[PDB]
């Protein structure tokens, strides 16, 4: 279950990690 | 300096209910239109088109159809410090920030492009700030295929 | 069950968080009439395959 | 400008069966001849060769013989933004898209190269797609040591 | 003998790969009035030796 | 027997691993 909710558990903050990253980008240009 | 007459091949006219607002250019091979101006434009070919894109820029671009490539302006991406012109007057370039006299732009005048001196294409008006007794624009140029919007300190949308 | 559910109400999300960034980095390249630069071609799935 | 005479020593016919569709040219020290266009050259020491090559590029290229190597046209691989000619008139070269008048291709001018001003051969013609009152060319150009072929949307081939 | 006739149908079938994949990237020199680019003559053996 | 078929089972693999990518460069050129 740790292992379940470790997976896509962890895939989602990795996806929030690309969003801040981009919307830091691309609206400063 | 005659050439400001081809705007009317590549240009169309919005209303929303029967009064005009803006004005629906055909710049390169994408017919771009400011997103604020609404309505539908006087052309049915290119009414029945789904072309509903962002609005950071605010934009609203398309894709022209195949028999009307040949009615399009010309696009280009350099402009030096000089001496531009549209539909109503001469405007100049200094500093990465268009200017024109004031008054000569009313609420109602967006989608009206710039020409350089070839007729070639360089930018979109759609804003406006008076600064007295002249006025700088809001406008969506392009460098090089990376359209960026410039804007004055308290502008307002014609 | 809930379980079962809570995890298509976690699997949408960040895929709608991919598409999300897909979307907003790459927006200007389909307005202007202009290219793609094809690093990003390899990196993200662009919809321009070469066309527009 | 009149160094477009000397396109007959470096042409031939090719026919299907007893009519013209295109031409063999003979550019450099290659038979080129756009893989499309069928049937047999007219010429006999010509004939008996093995040529066939690719068709992602749609070119069918050969080695020309010894005792023809002089009656070969002129390569050059420049191109600036200017004026260049062919058979049927005068092109222009803006922005990586040659462009002529409409209607002076006719489907079965295939083969036809263009010179630039020294009687220099720069590419191929082998489509078109009508814009309007202009039409740009489908075309196989090289830039250095590389034939890259370049292709508008929606064309024929004639 | 199967297994005596499955290694020449992939043994075949690995040649093959290299023959395309060796076609398909000199296939424009070959046609230009042009060079070979010499790191390419090390690594795939060009039939231009240096003619054509 | 896996000596044998892993060998040409492997050349096969690294057969492929180069069309696949002399197709994706030499199609976007």
């Amino acid at each position: 279950v740790q292992r379940v909710a470790g997976g896509l558990g962890g895939l989602t903050l990795a996806a929030v990690a690309v969003l801040i990253l981009v919307t830091c980008v691309t609206m400063r240009r | 300096r005659m050439c400001m007459k081809i705007e009317n091949d590549c240009i169309f006219e919005v209303k929303l209910d029967g009064k005009v607002t803006g004005y629906a250019c055909l710049v390169g091979d994408k017919v771009m239109k400011p997103a604020h101006v609404k309505g539908v434009i006087d052309n049915p070919d290119l009414a029945k088109l789904t072309y509903k894109k962002s609005s950071k820029y605010d934009l609203e671009c398309a894709q022209i159809p195949v028999h009307m490539k040949s009615d399009a302006s010309k696009y280009t991406h350099e402009k030096p410090e000089g001496h531009y012109n549209w539909h109503h007057g001469a405007v100049q370039y200094s500093g990465g920030r268009f200017t024109i006299p004031t008054g000569a732009g009313k609420p109602g005048d967006s989608g009206r492009p710039i020409f350089d001196n070839k007729g070639r294409v360089v930018a979109i008006v759609l804003g406006g700030a008076n600064e007295g007794a002249r006025t700088a624009l809001s406008v969506v140029t392009w460098t090089k295929d990376m359209v960026t919007r410039y804007t004055p300190e308290g502008t307002e949308e014609w | 069950s809930a379980a079962g559910l809570a995890v298509v109400l976690s699997l949408l999300a960040s895929c709608y968080m991919f598409a999300t960034a897909r979307r907003k980095c790459l927006t200007p390249y389909a307005l202007t009439p202009g290219a793609v630069v094809p690093v990003t071609l390899g990196v993200l799935c662009c919809a321009p395959r070469a066309h527009a």
